[PDB]
RNA sequence: AAAUUGAAGAGUUUGAUCAUGGCUCAGAUUGAACGCUGGCGGCAGGCCUAACACAUGCAAGUCGAACGGUAACAGGAAGAAGCUUGCUUCUUUGCUGACGAGUGGCGGACGGGUGAGUAAUGUCUGGGAAACUGCCUGAUGGAGGGGGAUAACUACUGGAAACGGUAGCUAAUACCGCAUAACGUCGCAAGACCAAAGAGGGGGACCUUCGGGCCUCUUGCCAUCGGAUGUGCCCAGAUGGGAUUAGCUAGUAGGUGGGGUAACGGCUCACCUAGGCGACGAUCCCUAGCUGGUCUGAGAGGAUGACCAGCCACACUGGAACUGAGACACGGUCCAGACUCCUACGGGAGGCAGCAGUGGGGAAUAUUGCACAAUGGGCGCAAGCCUGAUGCAGCCAUGCCGCGUGUAUGAAGAAGGCCUUCGGGUUGUAAAGUACUUUCAGCGGGGAGGAAGGGAGUAAAGUUAAUACCUUUGCUCAUUGACGUUACCCGCAGAAGAAGCACCGGCUAACUCCGUGCCAGCAGCCGCGGUAAUACGGAGGGUGCAAGCGUUAAUCGGAAUUACUGGGC
């Protein structure tokens, strides 16, 4: 039945700053498990997990892809385990692919570079798997490069991230001369091969020139993989030295509460390293039943409503973690089972929504490819295709299983565009195109605001969103160029009170009515009411037919809604009838509005008011050595400032921006703070501003 | 095989077959060269289910008709000794 | 291909080969006989057409051409060496 | 071919995509179509409550 | 699919009594019969043929609860059926089972003897039948289930069953409440004021 | 007995009339779409345009009762694993059930799809001769005898795969010669010539080399004459528009001879004649599958070919053939073209107009579903396997039909709206209130029928030489439904969960007020709106239809408005 035992299965990430070797290290794996014939480089676009022709082209992981591999040992110590690898991106533009691979995944290999180490991205991937807490460890890439040190980022990893971490393989030798890798249990040195591509090494006697540091560390490793159970640390100060088994199981417990991160090195580049990290995959990543179980609610939560053992017996459940575009199915659905089993044509409930979808096609994953398989077991990561309506992050079950699962979490955009086609009219094509788009990543949204014909595009970065179009481009071909959005202004009075009025000589005899209104126009304040029409009712002079009385506001409301100046809505108006004139025969009231609008209109024009535009809330994060640069971009452009408040790990700043101003702000932020810092906008009340612009949008179609 | 088939007329949920001798290569309810008599499978009342025409049944039989296995059945229950 | 038809694809290249190879015989006999007709040695004519009627027949009746057509040799050549003094 | 807009006021831009359906509006000469509205983005009749299946306006509640 | 509405609107529309109510009072004390429904009632506008032809059609439909798509079906049925289209089209409306019900008292209204027929209190000739448009034939015995014998409706209408003239065509037992349908009414076995040529040319137009 | 019993008009040229004459409406119908609304069930329907391009999964396999054989499972056999001479399981033996791959047989030419081409090589109707036909069936016979291979396999080997090489083999219902065959072929005659294959079930002997021989029955093979079916071919009539298409044709029309076809034939070749078709429309151009039938019409007729069924044609475009009874072959071969895909760059694979499904086009047309349980089809002695045929399920008020959204009671004729002559009227028994019912929807419980068959045992005869083994007809046994939480029945709660669409000047059924003021707008036709609009917009009221309604598109009718029936100058 089971082809492998639940034992020997592994889900794990590859996760880390971008262009750290993620992609290559990947594709040694599958070359080392012989799946592909050839290595492939990331450069020359050979990798195949760059399936898109933007990976191609741009050498980048636009998407996660997830391929599977059986790495027996280094000498074929282990029967062969099926590891499920979802290699993931490290751009900032898309964050969602990387959370959404973690979710599911019970391990993640932390990729470094040996000249940069601790990135802004290994942090922000390093805050995400803290939060899932995902076991971890870390391989140290790029160990050929100049200035490489192990020491030095496995200080910087302490330091920074704030894990300790204990060194399990040491390099031999500087950058070039890169023979290989000592383990700190074995106490054997892998030098590996130069003339094959890295499938063979040789064992040496670990030399003098290292022969010191080496057991201070493995020391040091002894100690550390002690601190797990009594039992260890009692042997360990009794004089006698532990066997490599229980020291290897200590620290499996330690990776599994995630204390420490177990760091490994290697070059996937010069094919080195990548066969002892795949080996201390094995050894020391979680399988789906070296954990406790998943939990979830039932029928709004209970003390214990599921505890899911992952087995072949209890009744399915999974989750939907990445949904992907297929062109001639429509949709394509990853999941992963964490416990049940499921079958091709089997029916489930989205227990979030309470429905049936159908199980078409279950297939396994190489990368792009496709491979057809009749059943899914447990703790297997697999692609569904038949499904049309899941969200991400949605649990699929049978029915009796747990309702919502604990993935309900998604970031927010920060990079806001419009787009628009150079044909007009492709606009319904464009709108599916970004339904679909939208419907497939949760972190892009596309809302059409009513004001305007603009599409507005939200997204986590410039790249994000330009692939968000190329990629419609080329796939469901359309050709759209982004740009800029409009502008949603509104009005108030400039402290302006009058008695204005209006009167239309509506009689001439036939007619038979007319009608005339004393209004008192006034603002209030900037920024009290949610409701900006305000209306005392006062009439006395003239008072006007009893049945209609209170009813001579919402006739103001069509004026105040829309377009009083230059299309653009007003707030704060306030009218208080004192006077006027009618006859209580039939007074017309859509020509007694006349009256009130014209009144209006000279009241305008008398006001001399001035254009109001929007201006928000923006609150900043920041490392306190890039506070000075943040706050002098920001007293560069028309931004007021708030608040002088310093947390602990960085500063809280909060200020006052305009809308018209900082488009693509969040793109310029990164790059004036080494992309370490975030944004968001809590739409506060508009404020007045001197503009240029603010009289050229009504002085465009002049009077 | 000139065959005795069953044709599949009726309504849905309701079968009502027809006993026609067409050559094997046609479809169920496609050309063939005499209906001979019909068959109501869900009859469980007093009027007749089925009706067969014995003589030019063993007229065709006799030419080298194949009989199907359902149509062999109805032959049997129709005459009295089976 | 994609189905099993390729077991027919090969028995009918291999019945071809056989095929070609016994019709090309017996349309040679039938050229002897008709190069002898056109010789005018009504005894050559005579032992030819001796020679290969056992061929048309034997195929005839294996099935490779049709009675039609072996009878049809057998009474042009007939009638040809019949005239042929 | 040119086409009536049918109903009380209407949004049609320059590039605006429209159902056209047969018809004649006989007063203007050589028109012989009408555009249906609330069909494709060519919004239906504001404030209309009689012969409202024609128009394209929803029910409204009342 | 049905009419649920103030029924003596339809009554003075027509004018006549259409009997879409009980006997407990008068058709003139519950409605002004004598005018027509709207506010411009108390006028008069002058008839047309085809204004005739539609108001005596609608007035079959409103007596016998009918709607447009199946009165057209009971016409096409009665010009197949050979002999006079309006007496073949009178005994197909007769023939209806909320009619017959009606007609053997059971619902002192025909919506009364539909909401019999429907809620599955009827049986004719053995077989329980709650379809209101089943087309009765001769010698067919329409009997109510028990669990429905003894209800406040049935005694209420069997008692007001009578004041009314007793069909010649049904010979119902009113004790053990069973009736037969000896033979189809004829002609001049109805009300007599119903002018079926004009529904005839209507339909035939 | 009955197979019909069937024919309606109106508005609009005019100051008004009568004719002529056109436009429009009332009806029926749709593979429909759009707008508004939407409860259920049954039966049907569902890419009308791009015969545009297709990812993916299935749409044709079967037979061990043809054969070599053993890859996988099981049963055993010999044991010196496990061991208490084993219940706690080591390998080998096709030995037996069985069976991957292979040789071979049959199917794959059926079923399914589409209408591009085809105006006549097609179809329909009615005949005909110059024909073939696997499987089915009847009649007569034969069914001696032998050989060479060869796949599979073994070895070496090449290739990324696809797929091969090169030697050694090993059978067969594979192939080949001989013998033999005449109411069979050729020949006027005489005469000459042509075939095969065996396998399975059991068994009284009796002989063996436990291979079996031998006796039975069941199938299978070969020849010939028949029937049935299916198919090929020919003739006549009919089957669109254009003369703003009058000449067309050189194998062209025919004859003789040779060749070819299953078969007649310029089908083809070599000569010879100079014919042949055409004003009854040849030739060319556009369009088109044809028919039973569908819609309409009182008919005659007009339009049409969605469903269903028959025939034809096509399978990415063009051409040719092979195997085979049958093809010039949807899911076969070869080539040329275009497209797409895999590649290790050396090469290789494919053709959804099969069922789903995608892109695109379009106003517009469904699920990447469940079973072979029914009936069929292929294979097989069967059991059984396969079948995207078929039976079902899903979506969509797309159509037709049926039902429900309550029923009775109820005058303060409530409030409120609207009109008002200010009295009142209308909304209206309508509501509320009171009494009663629970169809259908929702829960809970029972529950046909579509199921015939098939398998094992048994008995009876038929069978032989044998009560065995095989047919056939009864008796018993366990049984086979995807639909399916089936139809249907019973119970539980309560009127709860269920009404909208168009119109209201005349045609045409149903009128008033308000706001607008030749404006905004309505309209199928006549027309309406420039200060009292039943014609616009809203409100009240009413009329028609109703889970639908209206609009648009299309056909016929009305249209005697192409008038043959049935018109005029
Ligand atoms: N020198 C060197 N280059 C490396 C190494 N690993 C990867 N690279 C290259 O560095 C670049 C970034 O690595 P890549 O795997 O694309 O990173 P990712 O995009 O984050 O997965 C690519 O051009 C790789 O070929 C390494 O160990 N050494
Ligand atoms: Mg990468
Ligand atoms: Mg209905
Ligand atoms: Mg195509
Ligand atoms: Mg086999
Ligand atoms: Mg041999
Ligand atoms: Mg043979
Ligand atoms: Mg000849
Ligand atoms: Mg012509
Ligand atoms: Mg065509
Ligand atoms: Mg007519
Ligand atoms: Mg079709
Ligand atoms: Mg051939
Ligand atoms: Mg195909
Ligand atoms: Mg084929
Ligand atoms: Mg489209
Ligand atoms: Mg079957
Ligand atoms: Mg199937
Ligand atoms: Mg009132
Ligand atoms: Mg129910
Ligand atoms: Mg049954
Ligand atoms: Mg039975
Ligand atoms: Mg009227
Ligand atoms: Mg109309
Ligand atoms: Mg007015
Ligand atoms: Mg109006
Ligand atoms: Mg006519
Ligand atoms: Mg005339």
């Amino acid at each position: 039945a089971r082809t492998t035992p639940i034992a020997r299965y592994r889900n794990i990430g590859i996760s880390a700053h971008i262009d750290a070797g993620k992609t290559t290290t990947t594709e040694r794996i599958l070359f080392y498990t012989g799946v592909n014939h050839k290595i492939g480089e990331v450069h020359d676009g050979a990798a195949t997990m760059d399936w898109m022709e933007q990976e191609q082209e741009r050498g980048i992981t636009i998407t996660s892809a997830a391929t599977t591999a059986f790495w027996s040992g280094m000498a074929k110590q282990y029967e062969p385990h099926r590891i499920n690898i979802i290699d993931t991106p490290g751009h900032v533009d898309f964050t969602i692919e990387v959370e959404r691979s973690m979710r599911v995944l019970d391990g993640a290999v932390m990729v470094y570079c040996a000249v940069g180490g601790v990135q802004p991205q290994s942090e922000t991937v390093w805050r995400q798997a803290n939060k899932y807490k995902v076991p971890r460890i870390a391989f140290v890439n790029k160990m050929d490069r100049m200035g490489a040190n192990f020491l030095k980022v496995v200080n910087q990893i302490k330091t920074r991230l704030g894990a300790n971490p204990v060194p399990l393989q040491l390099a031999i030798g500087a950058e070039e001369h890169f023979t290989g890798v000592v383990d700190l249990v074995k106490m054997k040195a892998i030098n590996w091969n130069d003339a094959d591509q890295g499938v063979t090494f040789e064992y040496e006697d670990i030399p003098a020139d290292m022969v010191e540091l080496a057991n201070e560390w493995h020391q040091n490793l002894i100690e550390s993989a002690a601190e797990a159970s009594e039992e260890l640390m009692e042997k360990y100060l009794g004089g006698e030295e532990l066997t490599e088994a229980e020291i290897k199981g200590a620290l499996r417990q330690r990776v599994l509460n995630n204390e420490i991160i177990l760091v490994t090195c290697g070059s996937a580049f010069k094919n080195k390293g990548v066969q002892a990290m795949l080996d201390a995959v094995i050894d020391y990543l979680p399988s789906p039943v070296d954990v406790p179980a998943i939990n979830g609610i039932l029928d709004d939560g209970k003390d214990t409503p599921a505890e899911r053992h992952a087995s072949d017996d209890e009744p399915f459940s999974a989750l939907a973690f990445k949904i992907a575009t297929d062109p001639f199915v429509g949709n394509l659905t990853f999941f992963r089972v964490y416990s049940g089993v499921v079958n091709s044509g089997d029916t489930v409930l989205n227990s979030v929504k309470a429905a049936r979808e159908r199980f078409g096609r279950i297939v396994q994953m190489h990368a792009n490819k496709r491979e057809e398989i009749k059943e899914v077991r447990a703790g297997d990561i697999a692609a569904a295709i038949g499904l049309k309506d899941v969200t991400t992050g949605d649990t699929l079950c049978d029915p009796d299983a747990p309702i919502i699962l604990e993935r309900m979490e998604f970031p927010e955009p920060v990079i806001s565009i419009a787009v628009e086609p150079k044909t007009k009219a492709d606009q319904e094509k464009m709108g599916l195109a970004l339904g679909r788009l939208a419907k497939e990543d949760p972190s892009f949204r596309v809302w059409t605001d009513e004001e305007s014909n603009q599409t507005i595009i939200a997204g986590m970065g410039e790249l994000h969103l330009d692939i968000i179009v190329d990629r419609m481009k080329r796939e469901f071909n359309v050709e759209a160029n982004v740009g800029k959005p409009q502008v949603a202004y509104r009005e108030t009075i400039r402290q302006k009170v009058t008695d204005v009025e209006g009167k239309h000589a509506k009689q001439s005899g036939g007619r038979g009515q007319y009608g005339h209104v004393v209004i008192d126009m006034y603002p209030l304040e900037p920024g009290s009411n949610p409701k900006g029409y305000e209306f005392i009712n006062d009439i006395k002079g003239g008072v006007i037919p009893g049945e209609y009385i209170p009813a001579v506001d919402k006739g103001i409301q069509e004026q105040l809604k829309a377009g009083p100046l230059a299309g653009y809505p007003v707030v704060d108006m306030g009218i208080r009838l004192h006077f006027g004139s009618y006859h209580d025969v039939d007074s017309s009231e859509l020509a007694f509005k006349l009256a009130a609008s014209i009144a209006f209109k000279e009241g305008f024009k008398k006001a001399k008011l001035v254009l109001l535009e929007p201006i928000m809330k923006v609150e900043v994060e920041t490392p306190e050595e890039n506070t000075g640069d943040v706050i002098g971009d920001l007293s560069r452009r028309r931004g007021m400032l708030k608040g002088q408040e310093s947390e602990v790990t960085g500063v809280k700043i909060h200020a006052e921006v305009p809308l018209s101003e900082m488009f693509g702000y969040a793109t310029q932020l990164r790059s004036l703070t080494k992309g370490r810092a975030s944004y968001t906008m809590e739409f506060l009340k508009y404020d007045e501003a001197p503009s240029n612009v603010a009289q050229a949008v009504i002085e465009a179609r002049g009077k | 095989m000139v065959t005795i088939r069953l044709a599949r007329h009726g309504a849905k949920k309701r079968p009502f077959y027809q006993v026609v001798v067409a050559d094997s290569r046609n479809a169920r309810n496609g050309r063939f060269i005499e209906r001979v008599g019909f068959f109501n499978p869900i009859a469980s009342e007093k009027e007749e289910g089925t009706r067969l025409d014995l003589d030019r049944i063993a007229h065709w039989v006799g030419q080298g008709a194949t009989i199907s296995d359902r149509v062999a059945a109805l032959i049997k229950e129709v005459n009295k000794a089976a | 291909n994609i189905k099993s038809a390729k077991k027919r694809a090969i028995q009918s290249e291999k019945a071809r080969k056989h095929n070609a190879s016994r019709r090309s015989m017996m349309r040679t006999f039938i050229k002897k006989v008709y190069a002898a007709i056109e010789a005018g040695d009504k005894a050559a004519a005579q032992k030819a057409f001796n020679e290969m009627q056992p061929i048309v027949d034997r195929q005839a009746a294996k099935g490779l051409i049709h009675k039609n057509k072996a009878a049809r040799h057998k009474a042009n050549l007939t009638a040809q060496i019949n005239k042929l003094a | 071919v040119t086409s009536y807009i049918g109903g009380e006021g209407h949004n049609l831009q320059e590039h605006s995509v429209i159902l056209i359906r047969g018809g004649r509006v006989k007063d203007l000469p050589g028109v012989r179509y009408h555009t249906v509205r609330g069909a494709l983005d060519c919004s239906g009749v504001k404030d209309r409550k009689q012969a409202r299946s024609k128009y394209g306006v929803k029910r409204p509640k009342a | 699919a049905r009419y649920l509405g103030p029924k003596l609107k339809l009554s003075r529309r027509e004018g006549t009594d259409l009997f879409l109510k009980s006997g407990v009072r008068a058709i003139d004390t519950k409605c002004k019969i004598e005018q027509a429904p709207g506010q411009h009632g108390a006028r008069k506008p002058r008839l047309s043929d085809y204004g005739v032809q539609l108001r005596e059609k609608q007035k079959v439909r409103r007596i016998y609860g009918v709607l447009e798509r199946q009165f057209r079906n009971y016409y096409k049925e009665a010009a197949r059926l050979k002999g006079n289209t309006g007496e073949n089209l009178l005994a197909l409306l007769e023939g209806r089972l909320d009619n017959v019900v009606y007609r053997m008292g059971f619902g002192a209204t025909r919506a009364e003897a539909r909401q019999l027929v429907s809620h599955k209190a009827i049986m004719v000739n053995g077989r329980v039948v709650n379809i209101a448009s089943y087309q009765v034939s001769p010698n067919d015995v329409v009997s109510i289930r028990e669990k429905a014998k003894k209800q406040s409706r049935v005694k209420a209408a069997l008692e007001l069953a009578e004041q009314r003239e007793k069909p010649t065509w049904l010979e119902v037992d009113a004790g053990k409440m069973e009736g037969t349908f000896k033979r189809k009414p004829e002609r001049s076995d109805l009300s007599a004021d119903i002018n079926e040529h004009l529904i005839v040319e209507l339909y035939s137009k």
